[PDB]
This record gives structure tokens, C-alpha cells and sequence, in this order.
């Protein structure tokens, strides 16, 4: 029922630069959304659950903005170690859904 | 969206309406009886706009007025659908009807129509670019030597979109054939303009021999004759010529020899003459406003 | 509640008898229409708004009511037409760890206009020095998270509230209610009422063959004599029952 | 806690395999949910099917994983996933997602297992 | 606070009828049984001028 897209597919900002990834849903999912980041050869970990609350063990730079249909993750700073792929999950209605997870968006940090 | 620059500019052709533009006004049943009704009807023997398509590419945007009568001399089903709206963009919600190779597509949505909407074996649909806020959708059975005559009447009263259709095998031929009410749409948007939709064969692109007619409805009074089956067979315009007016007054299709009174002749005034004196009672506002020193 | 969902309902018949098993312990106190006669009623416009608020905050969903939910989360217009439904959801929206997933707007520059939604996540400035993205003193996050406490009374428990707004034109109607039907009786003097067409007569089999679009049947006297049954597509003759003068 | 996977090996097309997710240090409690996900070698994550660890298993499936896969709980610390008629595109890396809320579906996933790789060859 | 008006009642009063009953109003699913808990309210309320 709910189809979710993640854009842009590829991003590249300087180490002191800022990059933002927005997650859009076909219809409104209110507050139900999560952010996941995986390193190569490693399962992803939860970053921003409920689209605003920060996770445990994660730097404060990870955050969340927007609600309803459009959700944006703003990166205030990278340190050449956060270059990975970010996914967003709908976690709202999974009765008949092809995939709760959103599209892939890898981050490239040019140090 | 593909821009078409192969259009040949030409003034529109014209032809007589003859005896077309009749539809059943209601869903009630009358047989072997004559009834007179007042409704938006196409005037008899009017001059309608004729477009010819062949390298003739006629895809203009015509005003809707109070109603539209659509007929088209067709073979191989060149005409596909119609586009209805006011601004014909995403600013205002518009209407779309297409009869593709499988079904009919009914959608009302804030479409963003291509500048030159058309269709292209047919597997290339380029008539719009986006749809923003959709309200109602519907899918039903497909509607469908010159051998096909299709009549369509589109109306918009009380937020309802009435469609009347009739399929006939055969310029406009002489005859009579009432139009049944096909589908009612409880949409509730106002329509001021429209544009038809065509299919183009690609080989450049080749357009076959076909034409369509556009008529405009007007508030008139008709007298209609129902047969014993229960269907309309003949109708008489009640304002065309004095002879037909006499038939309407007598509520009969045959008028016996004699003299009859029909209506009144009145000369309509066309100017307004207001006469009032040379008012010259100017109030002392000059002293009140133009005073150099005002009170505390 | 701050990001309340909005839903459109139209082109359908509304059955209100189902709203006892799906939503037990519900409160149907509402405004603008009699709750009982909603079954035989027609609605042209229907809006649905659903969210979760605390038990003490359920009273705030009323026209002309002020409060935390009203001013900053969901404001109702003074001339609100439509009804609200609220039922307890402790069995569903309560977690042993805590229902921390529901958030509401707590700090806001001004009271919300009726039927408005605010999803802004900007840091609220409650002092003089600009926050500049800092959430310290005099700079609080505008959204707080519900901490439902099922141990306390119903006022500290998750309440699921569904707000329905209508207009009641009952002329271009798209949402109405059922009216049921009775079995057909023929060849006798009968009080009939077909789609609001009440009349008395003898219902007999009709030989007429009027067209599919064609519904009724009129006579010279401009009265309905033939009718097609909405339940079953059949043709009936309406004849006034036998009568005459007595001398 | 760990959710190390099992049952991953080379499989012929049109065959069946048994992947086992085993929990360590905890049991499959009713109040908290478990789910199953897999990751293709080249693209992002996807959800196929999973069941709840409660008294009444609220089993939920994806649209493209409607009937090919079968998941069931065999013990309090052992859950298995069964797929049949495996095709060339079914190769991926399978993970055992651990949910945090039992809202009848995959909610926020706080914990994942190391995962296993399942591939197809002929 | 000495003036009281009825707030809860099963049905509308017929013309020229007086209702003096003080029976507790059952506004929910569970019977009140004399308890004034949730969905169990006193039918009469007092004016707060
Ligand atoms: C349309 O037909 C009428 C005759 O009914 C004629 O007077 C008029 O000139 C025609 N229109 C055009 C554009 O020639
Ligand atoms: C009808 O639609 C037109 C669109 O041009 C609009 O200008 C007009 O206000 C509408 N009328 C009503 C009553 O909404
Ligand atoms: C309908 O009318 C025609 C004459 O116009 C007649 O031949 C035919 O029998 C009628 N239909 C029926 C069913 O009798
Ligand atoms: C209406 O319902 C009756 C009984 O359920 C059924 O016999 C009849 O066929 C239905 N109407 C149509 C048009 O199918």
C-alpha cells in the first residue's frame, strides 16, 4: 500500500561539509519512521527512531526533520568515518507491503 | 510531451445541424404520447463547426458554454477521448476520458497536460505530464466507406456530468436517432473549455481519414413524440419557424387548414434614459476640510 | 496528535453499527447532528481525523475549547459540524517498556487555527538569546513524548480519538445509509414506497420494455404508473385499487 | 544478545533450504517482536516475511514473498525460515531482525544478528 | 451552588413532564451499581454562576 523512495542515490560532500538525505512516503505515516545505516560487511544499526529521537551510542550530529509524508535527515558534520548507506523504514502499516525499507543512499566523504 | 509543428492553419469548415441533437430528458417511460419539455437542446438546422483530420491536424481548445454536442464520422476508431477543464494545467483540477484498447479511463485530477496531447499498434500515451490531487476514478467497459457514426452530448448541471451516446452505422446524414443517457458523474467542477484526443499511426506519423463535429446546446422548448415501443421517433422545435410554433401550440404534428394564434410580437427596448434635475446643493465640506486651523 | 492523519470518505454507504466491536468502550458524544438518526441520513462531505491523546485530554476535543491539545496540536472550529468518536486503547497502545513513540506539540508561537497541522521541528525560543540550534535553558524542543501510565487512572492512558467532519447537504449526496427492503407482494392493494416514492395501488406484472437507463413509467395524467424494482430488475404496473361511486 | 543465523549454503535452482535463527542469552518473549530480512549483494535491504514471538503468532508477509516462503517457531530460542522453488535472484545475505514493539508488524529494529549468506549456482 | 439542572437522561422529556429521579447515569458499557466512576455520572449538575 505504502511505497517509499529515498533520494538522492549518491552524495559527496567535503569532510567539513553538510549533506542531507530526505525520505518520502506515498501517503502520510505520521511519526512512524526509522533511520538505519550499514557499513560494508556489517548489518545496519538504528539511528533515528520516531524520526526525531536519537538512538543510543550515536553522535548527536545524527538527527531528523519533517513529519507526515516527507522526512529529512540532516548531517551537521562528517569525519570520514560515517561514509555508509542510509535507509528509512516506514514502520507504519505492513499488512501488504513489498518492502518497509526505503531506497539505498550511500555517502562518500572526500577527505 | 511532443510539440507538433506540422499543423496546417485553416479556417474551420461548417455544416448544417439538420435534425440531430435529441436525447431522452428523464428516466421516465412514455409510449404513444406527445410530451413537451423545456431543456438545453441543440437548435435544428444550426451551423456547427467542422474539423477535418487526415496533412490536417485539428486539435484546438473550444469553449464549453452551457453544453456541447459531439458527433464524429469515424472509421477504425481514430478518436480516442476528451479532455475537460478550465485552465488545462495543475493549477485547477481537470477531467480526463480515454477509451484505450482495453477499457475506458475516467479520472478527475490536477493533471498537467502536454501542449500537444495525442496517442500513438498503439502503445505510446503522451497527453499529460503529472497528476497532483486526484478525487475520483472509474474504469468500465470500452465505449466502442464510412461505417461508424458516434453521437455524444456532454452537460454539466448541479455538479453532475451527464453523457449521452448513440452508435450508428452509415457530411452529416439526414435522419433521426435519440441519444440515451450513458453515465452520470457526480464530480462538481466547473468546465469552460475542452479538447479532444486522437491516435496517430507511426510508420513520420500518418493520420487517417476522419472528422468530428461540435455543437452547442441552448435553452429551448421541444415537443417529442414517443412510439408504442416507448422510444422517441420524431421531435418538433418550438421556436424555429412560425409553422413549427403552430404545431407546438396545438401540441400536434399535423395542423388543420385555418388560422391560429401562436404568440405575441414585442419590440425590445435597447437604451436607458435616466432624468434627474441639475443637482446644485453642494454641502459645505470645503469649510470643514480645507480649514487652515482645526479645533483641539 | 501533532501530525494527525486526514482521510477522505465518499462514494460509499456508512454503516455505524460496526462501531461497537472495532471500538468498544467508545464515547459518541458529539455536536451538530442527532446521533440516533445518522443511519437514515446522507452526507456529501466526510473528513476523518484520527490520533492518540491522553485520557485527561479527551475533553479538549470540542468546539470553542482551549487547552494544550486544542491550541498547539488540533483546534476545532466554533461552527464545527460532524461527530467525534473516542475509545480507550490500553490493551493496544501501552507497552511494558513505555509508549514513547507518540509525541505532541508543547511549545508553539501562537494558537493553531481550526483544522490545521504543524510538523515543524525547529527549536523553540522562550527567552531573549537566540537558540541557534541549542536545546539548553530557555530553549526547549517544541514536541514532548507521551508517557502513558496505565497504573494510574484513565486520564493517564492512551485514548484513540477519531474525528469525523461532515457538511449535510443531502442533495448531491455521496455518503448515505441503508434503508433495507421487504419481499414483493403482488396482485393486491398495496402501500408501496420505492426510493422515497410513496404511493398506494395494486402491484401487477408489467409487459412494458422500457430501456435500461429508463427507471419509472408515467401516464397521460402525469402520474407514475410503471416502476422498476431497485432490488430486482423487473417491470411492475402500478394500478390504483378498484374504486367507484356508490348509489 | 546475539541472533546468529544458520542453514546458509549453495543451493540449486528450484530447491528448498532451511535457515535457522537462534537466540542467545534470551528467549522469544511475547511482548517483543522478531522479524526476518535479507540483503542482496548489490542493492539495499528488503523485507520478505516474519512471525511474532507471542502466544498468537501474528505472521506477516510481503507482497513479493506471498507464498514461496514459510516461517515458523520451533522452540523458545529457535526460529526457522523455509523457502521453496528457489530461483537465481534469491541469492542474498539473510538477517534475523529483532523488533522492539509488538504492533503486528516490523517496528523499529534495535538489534540484528550477524547474518548468513545464501547463494544459488548450477 | 444550590440550583441543580439535569445533564444526563435516557430520552427527551414529553411536554409537561417532571423528572425527579436521582438514579446514576450509565454512560458506558459496565453497569454503575451505584459507583460514580468513568462513564458513570450523576444525572444532575449544579449551576456555577
Ligand atoms: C453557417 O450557416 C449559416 C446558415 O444557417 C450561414 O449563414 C453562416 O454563414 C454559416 N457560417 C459560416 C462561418 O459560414
Ligand atoms: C466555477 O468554476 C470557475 C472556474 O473558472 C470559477 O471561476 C467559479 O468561481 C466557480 N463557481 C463556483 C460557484 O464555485
Ligand atoms: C416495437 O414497435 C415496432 C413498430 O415500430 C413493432 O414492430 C414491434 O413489435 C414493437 N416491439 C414489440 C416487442 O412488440
Ligand atoms: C440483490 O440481492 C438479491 C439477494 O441477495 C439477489 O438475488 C439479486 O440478484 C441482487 N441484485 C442483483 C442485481 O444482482
Amino acid at each position: 500500500d505504502i511505497v517509499m523512495t529515498q533520494t538522492p542515490a549518491s552524495v559527496s560532500e567535503p569532510v567539513g561539509g553538510t549533506v542531507t538525505i530526505k525520505c518520502q512516503a506515498s501517503e502520510s505515516i505520521s511519526n512512524w519512521l526509522a533511520w538505519y545505516q550499514q557499513k560494508p560487511g556489517q548489518p545496519p544499526k538504528l539511528l533515528i527512531y520516531a524520526a526525531f529521537t536519537l538512538a543510543s551510542g550515536v553522535p548527536s550530529r545524527f538527527k531528523g526533520s519533517g513529519s507526515g509524508t516527507q522526512f529529512t535527515l540532516t548531517i551537521n558534520g562528517v569525519e570520514c568515518a560515517d561514509a555508509a548507506t542510509y535507509y528509512c523504514q516506514q514502520t507504519y502499516s505492513s499488512r501488504d507491503v513489498d518492502n518497509v525499507f526505503g531506497g539505498g543512499t550511500e555517502v562518500v566523504v572526500k577527505g | 510531451c511532443v510539440n507538433l509543428t506540422t499543423r496546417t492553419q485553416l479556417p474551420p469548415a461548417y455544416t448544417n445541424s439538420f435534425t440531430r441533437g435529441v436525447y431522452y430528458p428523464d428516466k421516465v417511460f412514455r409510449s404513444s404520447v406527445l410530451h413537451s419539455t423545456q431543456d438545453l437542446f441543440l437548435p435544428f438546422f444550426s451551423n456547427v463547426t467542422w474539423f477535418h483530420v487526415i496533412k490536417r491536424f485539428d486539435n484546438p481548445v473550444l469553449p464549453f458554454n452551457d453544453g456541447v454536442y459531439f458527433a464524429s464520422i469515424e472509421k477504425s476508431n481514430i478518436i480516442r477521448g476528451w479532455i475537460f477543464g478550465t485552465t488545462l494545467d495543475s493549477k485547477t483540477q481537470s477531467l480526463l476520458i480515454v477509451n484505450n484498447a482495453t477499457n475506458v479511463v475516467i479520472k478527475v485530477c490536477e493533471f498537467q497536460f502536454c501542449n500537444d496531447p495525442f496517442l500513438d499498434m498503439e502503445s505510446e500515451f503522451r497527453v499529460y505530464s503529472s497528476a497532483n490531487n486526484c478525487t475520483f476514478e472509474y474504469v468500465s467497459q470500452p465505449f466502442l466507406n464510412f461505417k461508424n457514426l458516434r453521437e455524444f452530448v456532454f452537460k454539466n448541471i448541479d455538479g453532475y456530468f451527464k453523457i449521452y451516446s448513440k452508435h450508428t452505422p452509415i457530411d452529416l446524414p439526414q435522419g433521426f436517432s435519440a441519444l440515451e443517457p450513458l453515465v452520470d458523474l457526480p464530480i462538481g467542477i466547473n468546465i469552460t473549455r475542452f479538447q479532444t484526443l486522437l491516435a496517430l499511426h507511426r510508420s513520420g506519423w500518418t493520420a487517417g481519414a476522419a472528422a468530428y463535429y461540435v455543437g452547442y446546446l441552448q435553452p429551448r422548448t421541444f415537443l417529442l413524440k414517443y412510439n408504442e415501443n416507448g422510444t422517441i421517433t420524431d421531435a418538433v422545435d418550438c421556436a424555429l419557424d412560425p409553422l413549427s410554433e403552430t404545431k407546438c401550440t396545438l401540441k400536434s404534428f399535423t395542423v388543420e387548414k385555418g388560422i391560429y394564434q401562436t404568440s405575441n410580437f414585442r419590440v425590445q427596448p435597447t437604451e436607458s434614459i435616466v432624468r434627474f434635475p441639475n443637482i446644485t446643493n453642494l454641502c459645505p465640506f470645503d469649510e470643514v476640510f480645507n480649514a487652515t486651523r482645526f479645533a483641539s | 496528535v501533532y501530525a494527525w492523519n486526514r482521510k477522505r470518505i465518499s462514494n460509499c454507504v456508512a454503516d455505524y453499527s460496526v462501531l461497537y466491536n472495532l471500538a468498544p468502550f467508545f464515547t459518541f458524544k458529539c455536536y451538530g447532528v442527532s446521533p440516533t438518526k445518522l443511519n437514515d441520513l446522507c452526507f456529501t462531505n466526510v473528513y476523518a481525523d484520527s490520533f492518540v491523546i491522553r485520557g485527561d485530554e479527551v475533553r479538549q476535543i470540542a468546539p470553542g475549547q482551549t487547552g494544550n491539545i486544542a491550541d498547539y496540536n488540533y483546534k476545532l472550529p466554533d461552527d464545527f459540524t460532524g461527530c467525534v468518536i473516542a475509545w480507550n486503547s490500553n490493551k493496544l497502545d501501552s507497552k511494558v517498556s513505555g509508549n514513547y513513540n507518540y509525541l505532541y506539540r508543547l511549545f508553539r508561537k501562537s494558537n493553531l487555527k481550526p483544522f490545521e497541522r504543524d510538523i515543524s521541528t525547529e527549536i523553540y525560543q522562550a527567552g531573549n538569546k537566540p537558540c541557534n540550534g541549542v536545546a539548553g535553558f530557555n530553549c526547549y524542543f517544541p514536541l514532548r513524548s507521551y508517557s502513558f501510565r496505565p497504573t494510574y487512572g484513565v486520564g493517564h492512558q492512551p485514548y484513540r480519538v477519531v474525528v469525523l467532519s461532515f457538511e449535510l447537504l443531502h442533495a448531491p449526496a455521496t455518503v448515505c445509509g441503508p434503508k433495507k427492503s421487504t419481499n414483493l407482494v403482488k396482485n393486491k392493494c398495496v402501500n408501496f414506497n420505492f426510493n422515497g416514492l410513496k404511493g398506494t395501488g395494486v402491484l401487477t406484472e408489467s409487459n412494458k420494455k422500457f430501456l435500461p437507463f429508463q427507471q419509472f413509467g408515467r401516464d397521460i395524467a402525469d402520474t407514475t404508473d410503471a416502476v422498476r424494482d431497485p432490488q430486482t430488475l423487473e417491470i411492475l404496473d402500478i394500478t390504483p385499487c378498484s374504486f367507484g361511486g356508490v348509489s | 544478545q546475539s541472533l546468529e543465523e544458520s542453514g546458509g549454503d549453495l543451493v540449486k535452482p528450484g530447491a528448498s533450504l532451511t535457515l535457522t535463527c537462534t537466540a542467545s542469552g534470551f528467549s522469544f518473549s511475547s511482548g517483543y517482536d522478531m522479524c526476518w530480512v535479507r540483503q542482496a549483494p548489490g542493492k539495499g535491504l528488503e523485507w520478505i516475511a516474519c512471525i511474532g514471538t507471542g502466544s498468537s503468532g501474528n505472521i506477516y508477509y510481503a507482497s513479493w514473498a506471498k507464498g514461496r516462503f514459510t516461517i515458523s517457531k520451533t522452540s523458545s530460542t529457535t526460529v526457522t525460515l523455509q523457502m521453496t522453488s528457489l530461483t537465481a535472484a534469491d541469492t542474498a545475505t539473510y538477517f534475523c531482525a529483532r523488533d522492539d514493539a509488538d504492533y503486528a508488524g516490523p517496528d523499529y529494529f534495535n538489534l540484528w544478528g550477524p547474518g548468513t549468506l545464501v547463494t544459488v549456482s548450477s
